[PDB]
């Protein structure tokens, strides 16, 4: 395939090609070339400090203990998985993203804390 | 002054199921981890379950442990106690209690400071 | 038996000095879009159990506007045509020597042998000059006033010099502290302290004597210095009030155009259509006197609580460090203020004569110079003055205005701010132990 | 609350507020603005680089081996929790920094060693 | 030691300062020196994507499922650790990096979609 | 050279005339024609 | 004695040298300069 070969192909398809993309993430005049370097690497950094926010720091794929509510686009879930790209879930879920990383973000901060009430107990 | 105050109890068949509660107040309830004791007609104290502030984590002795839930509602000030599949064997007092695990912020107990003066529940 | 843990996020700051960036709103001279568009949306997080010194003689903020300012102007008049051939012998009579006015010898007829846009040829310019433009060479021979040290920039003459509000805004990792407290000195702490993203717009108005439309005082007069003991530095007084000040050039004048080049043209003042009038300012004069009173009062609180305050007028230099200036139209004011400072103050219009001037040096920039255009018609401008500069010398102190460097005009609107940088890594002891 | 709203609250309170502060890290005249972001960027690292060097490469809170000495101002346990703000505790402990920080890194290096040679026990 | 005060100790040797290095990689005219600095931020995050990428994002010292390939210039176990130094070893198999990398990114996508089926298991 | 990943099952729409991609060579040609000339001789003395 | 080629000719040798060779040099003329303006905040100097 190669860096977006997979865009075409079904969202379950796709997922064997993580690392494609990732590394493809960061593989006067001169100013703004400069100027659009620095902006690449904050949006990189922005996309990295929430994954580690959410509890997922090291991974291409985790998991998260917040339920996928049906008010979120409810389209079943091999239909997802098997007749869709990933260019149209991003549309199909566009106005609940919001949502799902305040979502993610809060049931972290929980689980933090339980940790470290675990990591008291003699 | 703290108080502790427990309800519900009863007569229940084996087999069936009932739910504790007990209210608190004199003290913030959401800075005091809580817990169930039992006193059986003749034992005295049985260690039955812990919950910690937050109402995240419980605990319980392994005789309850796939039978009873420890729960908590801090806006409410609410401790409770559901206990299901009953055996004659938890005949006895519940009491509320406060101590036990703490917060790892605050000078941790592992003992009870308060209790109340338990419910009697029959099986 | 306690373990130490390591907390990430902690809401901690040190005080730091970095480069603020410029956020704008809305030709003319500040809009450079260096200043980036924003929203003015004035979020804000009350600090409710925090207190927190300031030190406004000490804020890197007013450094940075003052840098940020000269350096926009100078970008400005840049690509602007060069007056070189100007500073040239200049024939000079009087415009309206039947005059018997304030004005009679103040406005001057003048010719040169001006550059064509052919470099062989040459044409012959009337022009009118005012007297604080030219000097005597010894009709008369004149040189204008900027053949002592440089060349002069026609400013620009499509571009407003009216003062749009910038707003400073931290960069990430950064936060600026509002103080909003009240009766704040300058110095010391402020327990009403506030988190902002930027500051208020904050109108880039240069002025001397008088501060012109900045923001009041919310209560009372506050009067803030470095040191207020040390008489070698000013003093800045903020009214909780305004003055309203209304100055006007009433004269309609024509301005003319000529091209000294291949694509080079000046614009001069051509001749006035009826009658030369001197330009003034009108001041409420019961207002004022309040106005004084008022800082008089204030004044006592720390310093000669049962002396004599007397106000005087200026004690001599050029104009530029003499009177009251300001930028009003575009055209460029010096008005004398001696009326506003003859009082002693001890335990129905007011009118300030004006003149104008043509070839102007900001900010002591010693070897440039920028040439105003005339502005055709007549101007009238309206204005609020919002503080002044003093400065002082028994039982009678003596306080003058001040002015000169601009930094003063900063400092009185941004003693509010304070930039701090986020450093939210720290330890602290708990009961927690890895499970290792 | 919001971004600081809890700097005069108590450190305990303030424990809850960390994901509110990680996120407003990342969130010629123009070269200047362009070196500050430069710079911040930096700045960002080094504190991520810290983290990941003591083992606490993905949380907003984690714990150590390091004990907590004494001299390092003893200032009890509930006090320090329930009745300082962090702008205080920052203080209280200033000169200890770096002797803190180098016995985070030391209490590492000795970890990673011996996961290291448990890995190899077959 | 010091910043590569072990370049010339063996490899076992130097294992133990690994800290010291990774610390020294983050601590018109003008232009040219912000352009080498943000470069040099994109160098860095290029390495700490890979370490990402393999599975190995918090750590100095990692093992992965890779087994090591006889082909690989085969030097024995004890001679690369105790007779030869970091400079010589990154010669001796300069010709196998990109093979051997390739292998960890693989080698890790297995494991994370194994991972991934063991959490749907009820 | 050409590298090209072709999206097989992939339709996108494109607009050429709110392509900024021309905007950005406008401005990029321009410039650069304009510093060639920058330090080349001004002829001031020919327009007489 | 350094060359980047020492059998080729056309290039050059640096000499380090391990002792230092004292040179003293002057210009024993007392001057006097002076000062011409020649522009709208333009000056010269010039040996007088
Ligand atoms: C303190 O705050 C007050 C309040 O805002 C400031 O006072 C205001 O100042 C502005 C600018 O001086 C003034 O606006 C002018 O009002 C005139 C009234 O008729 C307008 O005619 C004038 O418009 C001309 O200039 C504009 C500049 O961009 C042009 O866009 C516009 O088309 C006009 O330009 C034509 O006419 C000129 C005249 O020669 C000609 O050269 C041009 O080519 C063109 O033909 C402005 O709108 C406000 O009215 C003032 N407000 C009040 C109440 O008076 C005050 O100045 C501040 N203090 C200080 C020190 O700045
Ligand atoms: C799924 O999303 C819906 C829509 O927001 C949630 O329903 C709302 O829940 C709040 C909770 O107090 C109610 O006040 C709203 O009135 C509910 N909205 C509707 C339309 O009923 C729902 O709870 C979410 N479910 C999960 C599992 O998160
Ligand atoms: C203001 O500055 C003056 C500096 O002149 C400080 O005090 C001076 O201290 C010297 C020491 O010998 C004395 O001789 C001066 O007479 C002092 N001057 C004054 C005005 O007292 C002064 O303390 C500073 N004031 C404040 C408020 O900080
Ligand atoms: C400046 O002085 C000149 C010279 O006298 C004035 O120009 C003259 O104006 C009268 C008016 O009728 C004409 O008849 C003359 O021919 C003009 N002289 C020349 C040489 O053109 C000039 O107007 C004065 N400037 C202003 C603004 O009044
Ligand atoms: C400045 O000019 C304004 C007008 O633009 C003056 O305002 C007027 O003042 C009279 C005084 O009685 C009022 O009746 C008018 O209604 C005012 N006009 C407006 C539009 O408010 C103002 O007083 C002048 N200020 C000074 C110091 O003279
Ligand atoms: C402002 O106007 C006053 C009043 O005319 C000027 O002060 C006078 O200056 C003349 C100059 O010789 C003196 O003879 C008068 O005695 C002064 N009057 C007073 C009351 O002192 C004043 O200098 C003007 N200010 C400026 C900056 O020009
Ligand atoms: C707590 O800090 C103190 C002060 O540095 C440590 O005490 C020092 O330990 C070294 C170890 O050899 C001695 O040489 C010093 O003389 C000690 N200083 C004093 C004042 O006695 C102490 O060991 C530290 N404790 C812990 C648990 O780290
Ligand atoms: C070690 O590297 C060698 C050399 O690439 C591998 O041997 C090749 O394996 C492929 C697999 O189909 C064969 O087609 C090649 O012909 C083999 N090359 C040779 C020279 O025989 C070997 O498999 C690798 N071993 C491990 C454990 O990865
Ligand atoms: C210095 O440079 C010369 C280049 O002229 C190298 O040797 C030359 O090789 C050509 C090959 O045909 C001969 O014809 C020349 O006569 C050679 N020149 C010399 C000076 O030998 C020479 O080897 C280089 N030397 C070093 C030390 O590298
Ligand atoms: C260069 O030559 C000139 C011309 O002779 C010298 O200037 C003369 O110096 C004598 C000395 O008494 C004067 O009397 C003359 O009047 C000067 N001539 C002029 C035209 O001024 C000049 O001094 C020589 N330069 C130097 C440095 O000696
Ligand atoms: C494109 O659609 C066809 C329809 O059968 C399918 O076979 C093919 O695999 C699809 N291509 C991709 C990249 O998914
Ligand atoms: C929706 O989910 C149900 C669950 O069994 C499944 O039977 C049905 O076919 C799904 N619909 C689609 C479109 O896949
Ligand atoms: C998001 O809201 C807009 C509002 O009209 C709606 O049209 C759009 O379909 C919504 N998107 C989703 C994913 O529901
Ligand atoms: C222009 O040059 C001539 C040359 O003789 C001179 O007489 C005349 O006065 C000059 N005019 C002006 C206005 O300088
Ligand atoms: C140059 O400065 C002196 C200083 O007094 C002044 O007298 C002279 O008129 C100045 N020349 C000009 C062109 O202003
Ligand atoms: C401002 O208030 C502080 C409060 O102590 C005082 O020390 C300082 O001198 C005051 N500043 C002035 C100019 O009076
Ligand atoms: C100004 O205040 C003083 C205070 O004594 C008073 O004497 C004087 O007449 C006042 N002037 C005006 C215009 O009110
Ligand atoms: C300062 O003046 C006020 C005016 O009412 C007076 O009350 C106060 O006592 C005075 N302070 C001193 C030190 O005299
Ligand atoms: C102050 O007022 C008096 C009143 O006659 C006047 O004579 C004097 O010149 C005034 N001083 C100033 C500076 O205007
Ligand atoms: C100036 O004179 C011209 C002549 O027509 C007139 O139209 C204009 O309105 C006058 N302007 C003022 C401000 O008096
Ligand atoms: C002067 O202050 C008054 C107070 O509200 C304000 O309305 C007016 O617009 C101000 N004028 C200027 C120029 O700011
Ligand atoms: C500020 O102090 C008061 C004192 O009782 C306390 O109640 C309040 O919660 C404190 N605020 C914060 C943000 O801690
Ligand atoms: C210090 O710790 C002891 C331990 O029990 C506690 O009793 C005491 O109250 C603490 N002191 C403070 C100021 O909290
Ligand atoms: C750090 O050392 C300085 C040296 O005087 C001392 O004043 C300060 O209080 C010390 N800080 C701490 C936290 O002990
Ligand atoms: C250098 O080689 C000698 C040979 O015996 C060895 O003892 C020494 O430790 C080596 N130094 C380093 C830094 O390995
Ligand atoms: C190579 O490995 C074998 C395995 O036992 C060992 O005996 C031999 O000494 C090693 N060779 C070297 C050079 O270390
Ligand atoms: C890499 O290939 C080149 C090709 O000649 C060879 O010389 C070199 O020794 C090889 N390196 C290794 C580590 O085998
Ligand atoms: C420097 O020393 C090396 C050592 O082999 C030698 O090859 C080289 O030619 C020498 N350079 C010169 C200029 O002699």
């Amino acid at each position: 395939l190669g860096f977006l070969g997979a865009a075409g192909s079904t969202m379950g398809a796709a997922s064997m090609t993580l690392t494609v993309q990732a590394r493809n993430l960061l593989s006067h005049w001169g100013i703004k070339q400069l100027q659009a370097r620095v902006l690449a690497v904050e949006h990189y950094l922005r996309d990295q400090q929430l994954l580690g926010i959410w509890g997922c720091s090291g991974k291409l794929i985790c998991c998260t203990n917040v339920p996928w509510n049906s008010s979120w686009s409810n389209r079943n879930l091999s239909e997802i998985w098997d007749n869709m790209t990933w260019l149209q879930w991003d549309k199909e879920i566009s106005n609940y993203t919001q949502i799902i990383y305040g979502l993610l973000e809060e049931s972290q901060n929980q689980q933090e804390k339980n940790e470290q009430d675990l990591l008291a107990l003699d | 002054e703290v108080q502790l105050v427990e309800t519900g109890g009863g007569l229940v068949q084996p087999g069936g199921s009932l739910k504790l509660s007990c209210r608190a107040s004199g003290y913030t309830f959401s800075s005091f981890a809580m817990s169930w004791v039992r006193q059986a007609p003749g034992k005295g104290l049985e260690w039955v379950s812990l919950i910690n502030d937050r109402g995240g984590l419980t605990f319980y002795v392994d005789s309850v442990k796939g039978r009873f839930t420890i729960s908590r509602d801090n806006s409410k000030n609410t401790l409770s106690l559901q206990m299901h599949s009953l055996r004659d064997g938890d005949t006895a007092v519940y009491y509320c209690a406060t101590g036990g695990m703490s917060s790892a912020l605050q000078s941790s107990k592992y003992y009870f400071d308060f209790w109340g003066q338990g419910a009697l529940v029959t099986v | 038996n306690l373990w130490v843990t390591v907390y990430y996020g902690v809401p901690v700051w040190k005080d730091a000095e970095t480069t603020l960036f410029c956020a704008s709103d809305a030709h003319n001279v500040w809009a450079t879009h260096a200043c980036v568009p924003t929203d003015p949306n004035p979020q804000e997080i009350h600090l409710e159990n925090v207190t927190e010194e300031f030190n406004m003689w000490k804020n890197n903020m007013v450094e940075q506007m003052h840098e940020d300012i000269i350096s926009l102007w100078d970008q400005s008049l840049k690509p602007c045509v060069k007056l070189t051939p100007l500073c040239v012998t200049l024939q000079c009579t009087n415009y309206a020597p039947k005059l018997r006015s304030m004005m009679r010898g103040e406005i001057k007829n003048c010719s040169f042998n001006m550059t064509t846009e052919l470099r062989d040829k040459k044409q012959k310019v009337y022009s009118l000059f005012y007297r604080l433009d030219v000097v005597q060479i010894n009709n008369k021979e004149y040189r204008l006033i900027n053949c002592n040290t440089s060349a002069i920039t026609q400013a620009c003459p499509k571009v407003s010099f009216e003062p749009i509000p910038i707003h400073y805004c931290a960069p990430a990792g950064f936060a600026i502290l509002k103080c909003k407290d009240k009766k704040f000195n300058g110095t010391g702490p402020c327990p009403s302290v506030s988190t902002v993203q930027c500051t208020h717009g904050i109108k880039p108005v240069v002025s001397t004597q008088l501060l012109l439309n900045g923001s009041l005082a919310e209560e009372e007069v506050i009067i803030r210095s470095e040191n207020i003991t040390n008489n070698a530095k000013n003093i800045l007084v903020q009214l909780n009030t305004p003055v309203q000040i209304n100055c006007t050039r009433p004269s309609n004048n024509t301005v003319k155009s000529i091209r000294i080049g291949p694509g080079q043209a000046f614009y001069y003042f051509g001749d006035v259509l009826g009658h030369v009038r001197m330009a003034h300012c009108n001041i409420s004069k019961a207002t004022w006197n309040e106005t004084l009173g008022k800082v008089v009062k204030q004044l006592r609180k720390h310093f000669g609580n049962n002396t004599i305050i007397r106000f005087a007028q200026s004690s001599g230099g050029d104009l530029e460090v003499t009177t009251h200036s300001f930028n009003c139209g575009g055209e460029f004011f010096y008005c004398n203020t001696s009326g506003l400072f003859n009082s002693t103050w001890i335990s129905d219009s007011l009118i300030l004569p004006c003149w104008i001037k043509q070839i102007i040096n900001m900010w002591q920039r010693i070897g440039q110079a920028m040439y105003a255009p005339p502005i055709q018609g007549v101007i009238r401008c309206v204005s609020n003055i919002t503080g002044l500069i003093l400065t002082r010398d028994s039982t009678t102190e003596t306080f003058r205005p001040g002015g000169g460097d601009m930094r003063d005009n900063w400092r009185s609107e941004l003693y509010k701010y304070k930039v701090v940088k986020i450093e939210p890594l720290g330890v602290a002891p708990t009961r927690c132990k890895r499970r290792v």
